[PDB]
């Protein structure tokens, strides 16, 4: 029942020191040799320092271990900050026979400023209407902040079944993308005069509409 | 000097057996008394320890994992497989295949992770519907038109427009499970309005676990 | 800028060695080490076992997979890359102590057990084995057969036992060793327990140290037996030399304690195999020079070398290896010496040829 605990996450600007905890909670901090990981996302970890003060050959010498047996806490401290060193911190463990790895750590770093999302709206196609398929696709594109919440709308009364929203993505112009998508019945399209999209942004609205045509 | 290279499918049904054999190259098992071990990650979760094996017959598991992870080595073809049993939803986990020096210490050399998904469904191709721009789908000299994937079975789907000619303005979103199983997207692009009526604009959705390619051309909606 | 005919000795001709295989041992091995781990009982840390290894192979692998050790720390060395590092001694401190006090057994920390028993100095270079086996050293009713110290003086040097039971003062009054006032025994009994939780049960701790002197390695790791080649010019070290030549098939036996073998010209020629007692010679394989023959200024501009004592267009004559010049079986009046009895010479196009001189 021993476990490692990590703050999940911690930010400081480049160029300063910031300092990375373990804390273990059952056994000592000093009984079995810690190990920290820096993993990329989208690639594998790699061993940034072992026998909890050793750096390993090609990590920087700023990759500096401290351990704080008394409060039963592995400390990582981190000096000159930069660009690379976004990556997920993990702290590992042995206890005994029974490897247990840390909560984790988000080096962070402290770019586009605000940005309007384009609103596209996409009434369902005729080939998916052969199909007894229907299906409303409203597209959000390059915004910022990404926190864009969606709401369909069935002329004025609101729609919640069948919608599927996507988490914003950053874009390669540094803004965000996101999409919308409504399920619908090829009855339920022609039912209604007519359906919209509304997109909230930064308290700002932006509508589009789409009828049967 | 030494890589590990994981190997078997990427898919795994609800309560089912995974096969995952991780296979080395420019070294020995059996010799230098190293150990081996499975370490997964699901995403945006912490690393989290399965077991460890040594040339012998010597086993460790999680307690959180124990009775359940079944881990041979075959010195013949040098390499080790891991065999798990009653694998469910929570099993998405990035599969690391890590070669430890210390049995205390580092895994000093990490495998590529290869994605494991588990979900409950028949593998089905792709429906791809034309997006038709129109005077409600541009908002200035600039206008939009695009391609519905939707209902399908698995990750991942590739969208290329005009045989990868068109790559400006081109926007392909992360997939959303939907209510029942499958995935959804879409891929957008950007265009001006003038050239609506000119050009012709394709686009080509791959799906390849399911063998299918379909290719869809997008017109301007025509009212009816 | 002109050469005339004759034989001119330039450079020498070097076999290097490509290959270096070593070989000390045959197997592994350890001496009576692991009955201070396995014991039936141990002591206490007022009066903690001390031992002393010397003169035998021992690995530290089989001391390390056991996968039943709580606990593991060691400074000083990697863990990893200790076996090869070789020391002079080890001394192994094997003690008794709580669950709560294994914290403070580390270099640079305090305390009343690091600081009262056993002093950890900063240049701490040994390893510290610590595990659980309170289903031997603890029974019920309370085991109260391990002592250790509460009370002090002053500080102690590391590496030092105390076994002083005299009571210990803390005013200014004397005693005269009675149970009476100001005045306490600094010796305390222990609290084991088997049904104790995780942190107060009696657990096994070791040091062991190593010793780094003006003295060759005498306890350490062995090495690894490597594939086993002859007939070649291969560098080897058998445990007295690190000499390089070929290793032919002798026919002479050594007497079953002798590990080297000599010559009347007192040089290392022959050492027995320590992988299977068989025995194996020793000879260089650079022999000589070189030679470049000749024929002369505004006569030729080809050239022949030889090789003074190396054995092998290319002819293997008696005095070395000729290559570039014929060989032809007729005898003709020679000018240019060569050595055992055969001369070379340019003739008939016309290129350089050898044959035996004509007296
Ligand atoms: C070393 O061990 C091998 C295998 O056990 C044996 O064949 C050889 O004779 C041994 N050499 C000695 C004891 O010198
Ligand atoms: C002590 O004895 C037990 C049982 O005889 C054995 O399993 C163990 O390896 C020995 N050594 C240690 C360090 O426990
Ligand atoms: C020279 O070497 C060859 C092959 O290694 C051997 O057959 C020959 O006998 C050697 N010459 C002498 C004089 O030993
Ligand atoms: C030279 O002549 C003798 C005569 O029998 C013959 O044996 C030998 O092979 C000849 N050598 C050459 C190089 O022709």
């Amino acid at each position: 029942n021993f476990m490692l605990t990590q703050p999940h996450s911690v930010s400081e600007s480049p160029g300063k020191t910031v300092t990375i905890s373990c804390t273990g909670s059952s056994g000592s901090i000093a009984s079995n040799y810690v190990q920290w990981y820096q993993q990329r996302p989208g690639s594998a970890p790699t061993t940034v320092i072992y026998e909890d003060n050793q750096r390993p050959s090609g990590v920087p010498d700023r990759f500096s271990g401290s351990i704080d047996s008394s409060s039963n806490s592995a400390s990582l401290t981190i000096s000159g900050l930069k660009t690379e060193d976004e990556a997920d911190y993990y702290c590992q463990s042995y206890d005994s026979s029974n490897v247990v790895f840390g909560g984790g750590t988000k080096l962070t770093v402290l770019g586009q400023p605000k940005a309007a999302p384009s609103v596209t709206l996409f009434p369902p196609s005729s080939e998916e209407l052969q199909a007894n398929k229907a299906t409303l696709v409203c597209l959000i594109s390059d915004f910022y902040p990404g926190a864009v919440t969606v709401a369909w709308k069935a002329d004025s009364s609101p729609v919640k079944a069948g919608v599927e929203t996507t988490t914003p993505s950053k874009q390669s112009n540094n803004k965000y993308a996101a999409s919308s998508y409504l399920s619908l019945t090829p009855e339920q399209w022609k039912s209604h005069r007519s359906y919209s999209c509304q997109v909230t942004h930064e308290g700002s609205t932006v509508e589009k509409t789409v009828a049967p045509t | 000097q030494v890589q590990l290279q994981e190997s078997g499918p990427g898919l795994v049904k609800p309560s089912e057996t995974l096969s995952l054999t991780c296979t080395v190259s420019g070294g020995s098992v059996s010799s230098g008394g190293y150990f081996w071990s499975w370490i997964r990650q699901p995403p945006g979760k912490g690393l989290e320890w399965i077991g460890c094996i040594y040339y012998s017959g010597s086993t460790n598991y999680n307690p959180s994992l124990k009775s359940r992870v079944t881990i041979s080595v075959d010195t013949s073809k040098d390499q080790f497989s891991l065999k798990l049993s009653s694998v469910t939803a929570a099993d998405t986990a990035v599969y690391y295949c890590a070669r430890q020096l210390w049995l205390r210490g580092r895994f000093d050399y990490w495998g590529q992770g290869t994605l494991v998904t588990v979900s409950s469904a028949s593998t089905k191709g792709p429906s791809v519907f034309p997006l038709a721009p129109s005077s409600k789908s541009t908002s200035g000299g600039t206008a939009a038109l695009g391609c519905l994937v939707k209902d399908y079975f698995p990750e991942p789907v590739t969208v290329s427009w005009n045989s990868g000619a068109l790559t400006s303005g081109v926007h392909t979103f992360p997939a959303v499970l939907q209510s029942s199983g499958l995935y959804s997207l879409s891929s957008v692009v950007t265009v001006p309005s003038s050239s609506l009526g000119t050009q012709t604009y394709i686009c080509n959705v791959n799906h390849k676990p399911s063998n299918t390619k379909v290719d869809k051309k997008v017109e301007p909606k025509s009212c009816d | 800028f002109t050469v005339e005919k004759g034989i001119y000795q330039t450079s020498n001709f070097r076999v290097q060695p490509t290959e270096s295989i070593v070989r000390f041992p045959n197997i592994t091995n350890l001496c009576p080490f692991g009955e201070v781990f396995n014991a039936t009982r141990f002591a206490s840390v007022y009066a903690w076992n001390r031992k002393r290894i010397s003169n035998c192979v021992a690995d530290y692998s089989v001391l390390y997979n056991s996968a039943s050790f709580s606990t593991f720390k060691c400074y000083g060395v990697s863990p990893t890359k200790l076996n090869d590092l070789c020391f002079t001694n080890v001394y192994a401190d094997s003690f008794v102590i709580r669950g709560d006090e294994v914290r403070q057994i580390a270099p640079g920390q305090t305390g009343k057990i690091a600081d009262y028993n056993y002093k950890l100095p900063d240049d701490f270079t040994g390893c510290v084995i610590a595990w659980n086996s309170n289903n031997l050293d603890s029974k019920v009713g309370g085991n109260y057969n391990y002592l250790y110290r509460l009370f002090r003086k002053s500080n102690l040097k590391p590496f030092e036992r105390d076994i002083s039971t005299e009571i210990y003062q803390a005013g200014s009054t004397p005693c005269n060793g009675v149970e009476g006032f100001n005045c306490y025994f600094p010796l305390q009994s222990y609290g084991f327990q088997p049904t104790n939780g995780v942190g107060y049960q009696p657990y096994r701790v070791v040091v062991l140290s190593f010793e780094l002197l003006h003295a060759p390695a005498t306890v350490c790791g062995p090495k690894k037996s490597t594939n086993l080649v002859k007939n070649k010019c291969v560098n080897f070290n058998f445990n007295g030399l690190t000499g390089t030549g070929v290793l032919t098939e002798s026919n002479k036996k050594f007497l079953p304690f002798q590990q080297f073998g000599r010559d009347i010209a007192d040089t290392t020629d022959a050492v027995r195999d320590p992988q299977t007692l068989e025995i194996l010679d020793i000879t260089p394989c650079s022999f000589g020079g070189v030679s470049v023959i000749t024929p002369g200024t505004n006569t030729s501009n080809q050239v022949a070398v030889l090789y003074q004592d190396v054995n092998c267009n290319v002819f293997q004559t008696r005095a070395g290896c000729l290559i570039g010049a014929e060989h032809v079986n007729n005898s003709y009046e020679c000018d240019i010496p060569i050595g055992a009895g055969i001369c070379a010479s340019y003739q008939t196009s016309q290129s350089i040829i050898a044959y035996t001189m004509s007296l």
